[PDB]
């Protein structure tokens, strides 16, 4: 079963370096080409680089030539994007995708992306607060940098009727979002309701009860 | 220049007596601290030895032997440390200098006031005078004062008395400045060294040999380390510990130990250590690591150290004289050899006891992956069927951290080779190159030896090769395309640099961009082949790169983006050619 | 270098309707065209390869057609799960180039939001900041206007809103508006009102708490 998992993104200072890795599984990268496609926040897809691991031949987009270098380790079945001399414009979700096969040059399989954030500011963990209460309740995740944060409810057992909101950047330079859920009000007081906030940029975990 | 290595030939005769003295000149010219043994041997009567003027310290021993010269000028040598000792006993050995008659008349070691370890051996010097006169025990360090002293006084001439200036009748010669200065038996109290008989004349504990004052900045020599003018027991450590948490923090004043010196960075061709030292071999649980700049450090193996190829004089090959058929397999697959390689006549005579055939010229191809030699390369025998040293085509560095006879990193002698062919060799990290008595060897003048060397104590000593006038006369010059006339042999695969373009490793005037097959593209002055599916173009370039999607036009079909020979016939793919040449999928599932 | 210009950049069609997305190449790209679907924060997914071939596993309501340099993605029966951004791609030359994308939003019946207001939590109030939060739940259409009145006093630029992306099965939105004051400014008054107008409530709806 074909799969691609990227890793290595996060926060980096302007001018600094970073290297993402695409772990391919269920197939050999020597049989096809491997691409990096990226997407700035709220924008479209931008093809960035391609490699043929059989012989290491590479190709690059104009916007990244001379800074990014794509490579492959066929023994580890992995591809890599080495990003040097980064700029704020490079901030984006970086996707790794493959071409289907020998005579199939559409990108059939994609990994789900690692977000690279280019900014001088530094990592700060979230403050988690409760939004106390058919009723609605939630958690307010408050003042963190950079993104992402992932919020679940009852360790993943509760999903129906949950809205985790897109983060808003405030004038302070920090982010904050809100996660809500609707419940039938016969159930509060009987059932635990506990939000699981995860901000792995700062290795912060909070289970906050409401 | 202030520091130089020594030699390690002991009493062996120089293989190239015509170039022995310029070898010594190149070594010691301007040198003040010999980090090894100072060996002066087999020097004729009229030998100009002025280049020894500046020697103040010898870290090993001083060997002066088998000379006809009447005087060796070491009036400034202040301390012999004896970290090594001649015949494992002697910091100073004066032997067999004789036989107007030749031979040393006077030692004139008028500054020699400290021998840290080892004794004095003076034998069979018929013209030598005044050696029976020195109070050798003032020179020995207190911890070295039962050091052996074997001093022959038999002579073939009478001596004038010491100068009336020398009131103890103790002198290194007949001049008034040749009196021996006593620095230790004269001292007030129990000081190790003094400048006079009062206790204010006493020298700091960290001084060796004597002092011009009582401070640790007035020493004539340091008993342990010369820290920017201050004699000290150890160098400042590279890391200091927070007195409360004992976390490491880098010490801005830290230094590396280097001989008897504290230095900010290890000098060129030495290895840095986590321990804070500069060495020529790593510790045992360690590996070498090279940085962006070329710096090499010895960093501790985080896990079991991976296998490495060791050369002669190293590990299991420590006692092995030469490469033979018995050990050639040891070098299979090696890019980097830790140690040296020596090819002796015995290399090419097998061992019939074990029915081991002699080393055959084909086996030498084992070295064609070799890119670095940390030690030296010594070749005194080579198969007459081999034109050159091209099984070493890919050798890039000879570091010379170990030198043959302590001097030469590259030696070629008595061979039949007609050129060198070390087309990749671009650095001799240290040591000299000696090329002599290769009757048919041309293409020595054609090598730019100065670009291979790294320090000014290095040069090429060469004699009795093929005269360059015959090389020129027979038309054995560099190829027209070799830039600046520099090459390692005849033809267009031997240039050090290429004035036009490179196809493989042959220098060519132009690539097949417009005319020729297979058509090519250029990348960084390299001719590289277009993909075979590109249709060659008349009047234009054929491709922009190596891949099938960089053709100007396809020769057969196109499976976009790629020029393909046929339409192929995870999804199982079945495709057929469009009337314009493009491959479409079949619609049958 | 071949460009793919996509049009329109966004469209709004109802459930069951036939939706046409157009993408024009700057040169001949033959049939080397693919159409991808991407839902927010997700990897794109292959829908159509070689211009008009449906990729395996994709619903048959997705077709692709070609007319010269014009490439057309069609969704023949728009379903709520088809909310996404759709991208065209050429792979006739290297580099492959994507289109700018087309955002498809589903237009559905009007839905009134459920309003909820939460006051700041004790935990946060001891830290010197107070964030009141207002929430509209499961409303269509997109556009609503929330305003805050502390004690029937209008506020300006002390408040932010975040809107979820359209729900994949009922096609509504949810909205959050969070007002930020500091401890001091929050202690100074009693009743906090978060109130919004929407096309589905005849009267603008008042929700508020007394501190
Ligand atoms: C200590 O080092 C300096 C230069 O680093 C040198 O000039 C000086 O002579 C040294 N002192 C001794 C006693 O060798």
């Amino acid at each position: 079963e074909v799969q691609l998992v990227e890793s290595g993104g996060g926060l980096v200072q302007p001018g600094g370096s970073l290297r993402l890795s695409c772990a391919a599984s269920g197939f050999n990268i020597d049989d096809t080409y491997i691409h990096w496609v990226r997407q700035a926040p709220g924008k479209g897809l931008e093809w960035v680089a391609r490699i043929y691991p059989t012989n290491g031949y590479t190709r690059y987009a104009d916007s990244v030539k001379g800074r990014f270098t794509i490579s492959a380790d066929t023994s580890k079945n992995t591809a890599y994007l080495q990003m040097n001399s980064l700029r704020a414009e490079d901030t984006a979700v970086y996707y790794c995708s493959r071409w289907g096969g020998d005579g199939f040059y559409a990108m059939d399989y994609w990994g789900q992306g690692t977000l690279v954030t280019v900014s001088s500011a530094s990592t700060k963990g979230p403050s988690v607060f409760p939004l106390a209460p058919t009723a609605a309740l939630g958690c307010l995740v408050k003042d963190y940098f950079p993104e992402p944060v992932t919020v679940s409810w009852n360790s993943g057992a509760l999903t129906s009727g949950v809205h985790t909101f897109p983060a808003v950047l405030q004038s302070s330079g920090l982010y904050s979002l809100s996660s809500v859920v609707t419940v039938p009000s016969s159930s509060l007081g009987t059932q635990t309701y506990i939000c699981n906030v995860n901000h792995k940029p700062s290795n912060t975990k909070v289970d906050k009860k409401v | 220049t202030q520091v130089c290595t020594g030699t390690d030939m002991k009493l062996r005769l120089p293989a190239s007596p015509e170039t022995h003295l310029d070898m010594l000149r190149h070594l010691y010219q301007g040198c003040q601290v010999v980090q090894g043994n100072l060996e002066l041997t087999y020097l004729p009567t009229n030998a100009s030895l002025s280049f020894l003027q500046d020697i103040q310290e010898v870290q090993g021993y001083v060997l002066i032997a088998h000379n006809q010269v009447r005087q060796v000028p070491l009036q400034r040598l202040r301390i012999v440390r004896g970290t090594q000792l001649f015949e494992d006993n002697y910091a100073l050995a004066v032997l067999d200098n004789g036989d107007s008659p030749g031979g040393l008349r006077e030692l004139q070691l008028r500054s020699l006031t400290e021998i840290l370890k080892g004794g004095v051996l003076i034998q069979r010097n018929p013209q030598l005078c005044y050696q029976d006169t020195i109070l050798w025990k003032d020179i020995f360090h207190k911890n070295n004062q039962l050091a052996l002293t074997l001093i022959d006084t038999n002579r073939s001439r009478a001596c004038h008395p010491c100068s009336p200036m020398c009131k103890g009748s103790r002198c290194w010669g007949e001049s008034s400045e040749d009196c021996q200065s006593l620095t230790r038996t004269v001292c007030a109290g129990g000081c190790a060294r003094c400048k006079g008989p009062l206790p204010t004349d006493c020298c700091h504990e960290q001084c060796a040999a004597g002092c011009t004052g009582p401070k640790h900045s007035d020493c004539l020599a340091c008993l342990h380390f010369n820290h920017s003018g201050i004699c000290e027991l150890h160098c400042p450590a590279l890391v200091t510990y927070n007195t409360d948490t004992f976390e490491s923090m880098p010490n801005p004043e830290g230094r590396y130990t280097f001989g008897a010196s504290c230095v900010t960075a290890c000098p060129y061709n030495y290895l840095s250590t986590d321990v804070g030292s500069c060495t020529l071999v790593c510790p045992l649980h360690n590996q070498e690591v090279t940085a962006e700049d070329g710096t090499q450090r010895c960093e501790k193996c985080s896990k079991p150290c991976a296998r490495v190829c060791y050369g002669l004089g190293m590990e299991h090959l420590r006692e092995v004289r030469a490469v033979t058929s018995a050990n050639i397999q040891e070098f299979a697959g090696c890019k980097k050899i830790f140690g040296s390689l020596a090819f002796l006549p015995e290399s090419f005579d097998g061992d019939p006891a074990s029915n081991t055939a002699p080393l055959q010229p084909e086996q030498l191809q084992v070295f064609e992956t070799l890119e670095e030699i940390t030690g030296y390369l010594y070749i005194s025998a080579w198969p007459d069927s081999l034109p050159d040293l091209s099984v070493f085509q890919n050798l890039q560095v000879i570091r010379g951290r170990i030198l043959h006879n302590g001097a030469y990193s590259l030696t070629l002698q008595g061979l039949g080779i007609s050129w060198l062919g070390l087309r990749s060799l671009r650095e001799l990290g240290s040591g000299l190159a000696l090329i002599h008595h290769n009757t048919h060897l041309c293409f020595v003048h054609t090598v730019p030896w100065d670009q291979l060397f790294r320090n000014p104590h290095q040069a090429l000593l060469h004699t009795a090769n093929r005269p360059e006038d015959e090389c020129v006369g027979e038309g054995l010059a560099c190829h027209q395309l070799c830039a600046r006339g520099h090459c390692w042999g005849p033809g267009p695969t031997q240039c050090v640099n290429c004035s036009q373009f490179l196809r493989g490793q042959e220098c060519v005037e132009e690539c097949r961009v417009l005319q020729g097959l297979p058509r090519e593209y250029v990348n960084a002055r390299h001719c590289l082949p277009c993909h075979p599916e590109c249709q060659p173009q008349n009047g234009s370039v054929t491709c922009f790169g190596p891949e099938a999607d960089q053709c100007v036009a396809c020769a057969h079909y196109k499976d976009p983006p790629f020029c393909v020979a046929r339409c192929p016939s995870y999804m199982p793919i079945w495709k057929f050619p469009d009337e314009e040449g493009a491959c479409q999928p079949c619609p049958i599932n | 270098d071949i460009q793919m210009t996509q049009s329109p950049s966004s469209l709004s069609a109802s459930v069951g309707d036939r939706v046409t997305i157009t993408c024009r190449a700057s040169q001949d790209v033959n049939t080397a065209v693919a159409w991808y679907q991407q839902k927010p924060g997700k990897a794109p997914k292959l829908l159509i390869y070689s211009a008009d071939f449906l990729y395996s596993g994709v619903p048959s309501r997705f077709s692709g057609s070609r007319s010269g340099t014009d490439f057309t993605l069609t969704i023949s029966s728009l379903q709520p799960e088809d909310f996404a951004t759709y991208y065209c791609q050429q792979h006739y030359t290297t580099p492959p180039t994507f289109g700018q994308g087309t955002k498809v939003e589903i237009k559905r019946t009007v839905a009134a939001p459920s309003v909820f207001i939460f006051p700041p939590s004790d935990e946060q109030l001891k830290s010197g900041t107070a964030s009141v939060v207002c929430l509209l739940n499961n409303f269509y259409p997109r556009e609503a206007k929330v305003q805050w009145k502390v004690d029937n006093a209008l506020q300006s630029g002390n408040s932010q809103e975040s809107v979820t992306e359209q729900d994949s099965k009922d096609s509504t939105y949810s909205l959050s508006s969070t007002l930020t004051l500091s401890k001091a400014d929050y202690e100074k008054h009693k009743v906090y009102a978060c109130e919004v107008t929407h096309q589905g409530l005849s009267s603008p709806v008042t929700k508020s708490f007394n501190r």
